[PDB]
RNA sequence: GUACGUGAAAUUGCUGAAAGGGAAGCAUUGGAAAUCAGUCUUACCUGGGUGAGAUCAGUAGUCUCUCGAGACUAUGCA
RNA sequence: UCUAGUGGGCCAUUUUUGGUAAGCAGAACUGGCGAUGCGGGAUGAACCGAACGUGAGGUUAAGGUGCCGGAAUGUACGCUC
RNA sequence: UUGAGAAGCUCAGACGAGUAGGCAGGCGUGGAGGUUUGUGACGAAGCCUUGGGCGUGAGCCUGGGUCGAACAGCCUCUAGUGCAGAUCUUGGUGGAAGUAGCUCUAGCGAAACCACAGCCUGGGGAACGGGCCAGG
RNA sequence: GAAACGGAAGUGUUUUAUUGACUUGUCCAUGAAAUUCCAUGUGCGGAAUCGAAUCCAUUGCAUACGACUUUA
């Protein structure tokens, strides 16, 4: 089955924060195999998704995404920060996403 | 009139009313607690074994400074009491639920206690509005096809 | 009806002229390119020409079944696999107008638009797949030539483990 | 740099907080952690020191004395606890002494920046937490001690029968011409 | 079940249904999202009837 | 100019949950130890005169309009020269006879109403 | 239905759903579930055919205003 | 020209007098809090930053970047177990 | 170019803590004069509602339900004109509690009290504690 | 269809006997499209059943009551 994932393996770890002030509108993602901020500029800009399943089956289908962009590093380790269409939910801290190819300069 | 339950449609159901009741709202809230969902012919027997001290009633949410039995085992609650002011009252209206049943034609053997609510009447010592409705046992029509 | 009505607020005069899109040099007609998107993802495929915007691509119908399309350049990732002879095919027919959605006309009458006795379908013409044939032809030979490319164009790009694409290059 | 579902560490010689901080920060990224070979936890500082460190910590609490539940301790103190993104990340964590059947066929990885050999100065004293859980009340130290061996034999012959298996493959891979007629790539 | 498009009204629909073999026309009058009226037509020129509805109740419900 | 709102919650009188008696119309708090009135950290927000709308699209509906309070036929040709700019919103006191003659009006005129279903049934 | 127009809140009972571990309610951001709102292509332009009628008659009368301005009544439809 | 409100203190710094087991007390001075929310200081009425319309983006101050906790288990040179 | 409610329209720049105190502009209520050739038994007013909308806000408009006879916008006049507190007044109703009482019972049946929840160790300087911070 | 090994929490490691397939090992011929530029058995409520446990004949062994222990 490895003829598929054309995405790259993300992790969401937070929001952007204080020590005591919490930024939902901005998400801290955690590119897998990005292991600096020289290597966070090939991501930038890239379209990020949350992929989840809920009960109903809305639209006839049992899977519902939301999508989000890249806009830049965070820190020195290759975190990036992304903005998403809606707010990530903070029940996603640890959870997966994906970081598509596209929109490509390469 | 109207109750508080849905049910009572006429084809399948049967009332009764006890209004301004002088016996005690607490009291009488226990009880149809107890004997809320169970079969009439059961619920005769229940309130006939209370009165004769064979069974006891639990009294559940108004428990304070209630004493435990083990009689209350069968209901997985500890608390009880022997109240027949109450039993009096609720058997009076089972016996015109029981009634009104017999008068519209239905079906005497699959009676259950759908639903009984006791309400607090005005203050004249605290009486109680007393309402039952049984209806019959509804049952599932086979398919077959 | 055609004076106007209104306070009629006439946009000013906006200073935007349009200009040719300046595609990357990578993206090359000829050179073997990977979509990213869309129903054929994965699939590898040969940039014919460049439109405005878009690459006119497709892959030899009969190594991967990808018909002549259009792709976005931002949804595309050029290659640097040997670039195939694509001089040869005469690229003019493939304008906007050629691969534009057919417009709306709908002909019919308030009797069989109830009971949705129409069916009404535009399965693709005849021409479509001779100029498909016509491409797949003159191009055929350019990639038995040099090897290991044929199948290379009917394989599927996919990541693997431990693949990095920032660290990767194609 | 890249996770699995789950991962298992072989704690053998690696400092008692610099790997709870790195398994903590692992259980918070939304990662599985198994913890084999608690017993073999070093801790910076003489016998003695740790010693008092703990006899004054049961003056102090339930106070547990096996090296996993020394370092389910430690690792639940770098995790926030009382909200419920910490306890769902404590629940991933499955720390153990010894290595059991479920995790002794399953390949171990390290954590360089809490091994001892790379973090510790050479000449430093270093208390092991499974022989200082020994003398605080632990009782199994012995038998778990024994058993390590039985394990060890047995994986040493796993190794030597894959080693002997793979000789075949490659002694066969030089034999192939097409290895060696290719190879410009680098493979 | 055909979906009512555009407009076209209730004779037309008789008159269309009555050559397609039909013989009566159930239309299903809803206002606000909630069905209050129905009138069934004979085909092809039988008497009309107009009910207004209440009560609407699903199986589910 | 599309419709931009500062702001969409409702400000709520502090304490307007905790007691009953108390509504959640907005009151000025004058204690001068209250956390409310000194704006602390995370106390509720306050009408300032900067959660103001745009005077542009101010008192704008969603769609662009702004409701214009109809009572009869003579309130809706008054529209017939604004009905890109104003909705006919007739009045909850208004008979459904006047409705219907308001909401045949107010279609010949090209002008939207944004209560033009009430207290009346359809028959086709 | 005389415990009688309307019938608020506090409070009470039953039923349904959901949440439960101790500062709590509350504020911010989203998820899930439930529910709701409005926004529709339909018209416009153009051509011909067929008939129609007036604010058109190389047209006849009446009325009210100030020659011509409105309202009509016949007759023809280029 | 007239015309509302106030006619205190606290934190103390600094200069400073007497001191007295030693602390401490006494003057002036200096500003702040008092009418002032916000970042930090584990938490904090007076310490370090900074003083406030509603927001988007960027960048910082004081503090920080093992984990809790946003941010280098960074680089280089030393002391200590 | 129509953009003269000249009390309108328009252009530009700067600024925005706030007690006492000062000064403007508004929202709402009862009644009065005028007005809307105003609304109303084809349903006024009130009330209910996880319906919708408008205003920074006071507030206002509206859908549905309930209901059954009156009521509102605008200009002006007028005042017994806006409540969370007063150990406030009147009325209604709670927890205590089916407790005190007159083992389990049978009947009858209170009152005081009540801002609100309620596991500990340390610190939070003005008690800090129960309510914050760090932990168990 | 299987036999062995695996005890620490073996729950899996092989050995296969075959029975069928894909066989990317390699070379060819067809089909892919107008998706004509991204959007992606299981659970509940009822019954007819089979056991078991409690109450129960019980008992003081336990005992404000609960609840407990023996025996029908």
């Amino acid at each position: 089955a490895q003829g598929h994932r054309l995405y790259v393996k993300a992790k969401h770890l937070s929001f952007q924060r204080s020590k005591h002030v919490i930024h939902p509108g901005t998400s801290i993602v955690k590119i897998e195999g990005c292991d600096s901020k020289e290597e966070a500029q090939f991501y930038l800009g890239k379209r990020v998704c949350y992929v989840y399943k809920s009960s109903k089956a809305v639209r006839g289908s049992k899977i519902r995404v939301i999508w989000g962009t890249i806009a830049r590093p965070h820190g020195n380790s290759g975190a990036v920060r992304a903005r998403f269409v809606h707010n990530l939910p903070a029940k996603t801290f640890g959870s997966s996403l994906r970081v598509m190819l596209y929109p490509s300069n390469i | 009139v109207r109750y508080s339950a849905s049910p009572a449609l006429e084809t399948k159901c049967a009332k009764a009313r006890g209004a301004y009741l002088r016996t005690h709202f607490k009291n009488s809230r226990e009880v149809a607690f107890t004997i809320n969902g169970m079969s009439l012919k059961k619920a005769f027997i229940f309130l006939d074994n209370v009165k004769e001290h064979k069974q006891a009633v639990p009294f559940r949410r108004f428990n304070g400074g209630v004493g435990r039995t083990a009689q209350g085992k069968e209901f997985g609650v500890t608390q009880a009491r022997w109240p027949v002011k109450s039993v009096k009252f609720f058997y009076d209206l089972l016996k015109n639920a029981e009634a009104n049943a017999e008068a519209k034609g239905l079906d005497m053997d699959k009676l259950i206690i759908k639903h009984v609510q006791v309400n607090a009447a005005p203050k004249q010592s605290s009486p109680s509005h007393i309402e039952i409705i049984v209806a019959e046992e509804e049952e599932a029509v086979p398919k077959a096809n | 009806k055609y004076y106007p009505a209104y306070r009629e607020n006439v946009p000013k005069k906006a200073r935007k002229a349009v200009r040719p899109t300046k595609l990357r040099a990578s993206l090359a007609p000829g050179t073997v390119c990977i979509l990213l998107a869309g129903r054929f993802r994965g699939k590898r495929v040969v940039v014919l020409s460049q439109l405005e915007d878009t690459l006119v691509v497709t892959g030899p119908y009969k190594v991967n079944g990808v018909p002549i399309r259009r792709v976005n350049h931002r949804y595309v990732i050029a290659t640097s696999a040997p670039k195939i002879d694509v001089s040869g095919v005469s690229v003019e027919k493939f304008t906007k107008a050629y691969f534009a959605k057919q417009k709306r006309s709908g002909p019919v009458k308030k009797d069989e638009a109830f009971f949705a006795e129409n069916a009404p379908k535009n399965a693709l013409p005849a021409e479509r797949i001779a100029d498909q044939k016509a491409v797949d032809a003159k191009l055929l030979p350019a990639i038995k030539a040099i090897p290991n490319m044929k199948e290379y164009l009917a394989a599927s790009f996919a990541l693997s483990n431990g693949d990095r694409p920032h660290l990767m290059k194609f | 740099s890249e996770f699995q579902k789950v991962v298992v560490i072989d704690a053998k010689g690696h400092l008692l907080g610099r790997l709870a901080s790195v398994v903590a920060k692992q259980l918070l990224g939304g990662q599985k952690v198994v913890v084999v070979r608690c017993e073999e936890l070093n801790i910076s500082g003489h016998f003695f020191r740790n010693k008092l460190k703990y006899l004054a910590y049961l003056r102090k609490a339930f106070h547990f004395r096996a090296p996993s539940r020394i370092f389910q301790k430690a690792v639940r103190g770098m995790l926030p606890h009382k909200t419920a993104r910490g306890q769902a990340a404590l629940e991933h964590l499955q720390a153990v002494e010894g290595i059991p059947p479920p995790f002794d066929k399953q390949k171990r990885v390290v954590v360089p920046a809490a091994l001892r050999v790379l973090r510790l100065k050479p000449g430093r004293k270093y208390c092991t937490v499974g022989r200082l859980s020994s003398e605080v009340g632990w009782k199994y130290n012995d038998i778990v001690a024994k058993l390590e061996e039985r394990r060890k034999v047995k994986s040493a012959a796993f190794y030597q029968a894959k080693l002997a298996k793979q000789k075949k493959i490659a002694s066969a891979k030089e034999a192939s011409p097409v290895n060696q007629k290719l190879s410009q790539f680098g493979y | 079940f055909r979906k009512r498009t555009g407009d076209i009204e209730v004779h037309e629909i008789a008159e269309a249904a009555a050559k397609r073999g039909y013989t009566d026309l159930l239309v299903l009058n809803e206002d606000r999202k909630k069905t209050n009226a129905l009138t069934l037509v004979h085909l092809p020129n039988g008497p009309s009837f107009y009910f207004t509805l209440s009560n609407l109740q699903t199986a589910k419900e | 100019v599309n419709i931009i709102k500062k702001r969409t919650k409702p400000f709520k009188r502090h304490q307007s949950d905790r007691f009953k008696r108390v509504g959640e119309s907005w009151r000025k708090p004058r204690g001068i130890d209250s956390c409310v009135r000194r704006r602390f950290r995370g106390t509720i927000s306050m009408p300032k005169i900067g959660y103001g709308n745009n005077k542009k699209t101010r008192y704008c509906m969603p769609n662009g309009l702004k409701a214009f309070l109809v009572r009869n036929v003579s309130d809706v040709e008054l529209l017939l020269m604004h009905n890109k700019t104003y909705a006919a919103e007739i009045a909850g006191n208004v008979s459904a006879r006047k409705r219907v003659e308001i909401v045949e009006k107010a279609r010949a005129l090209g002008v939207k109403v944004t209560n033009a279903g009430a207290k009346v049934r359809s028959q086709e």
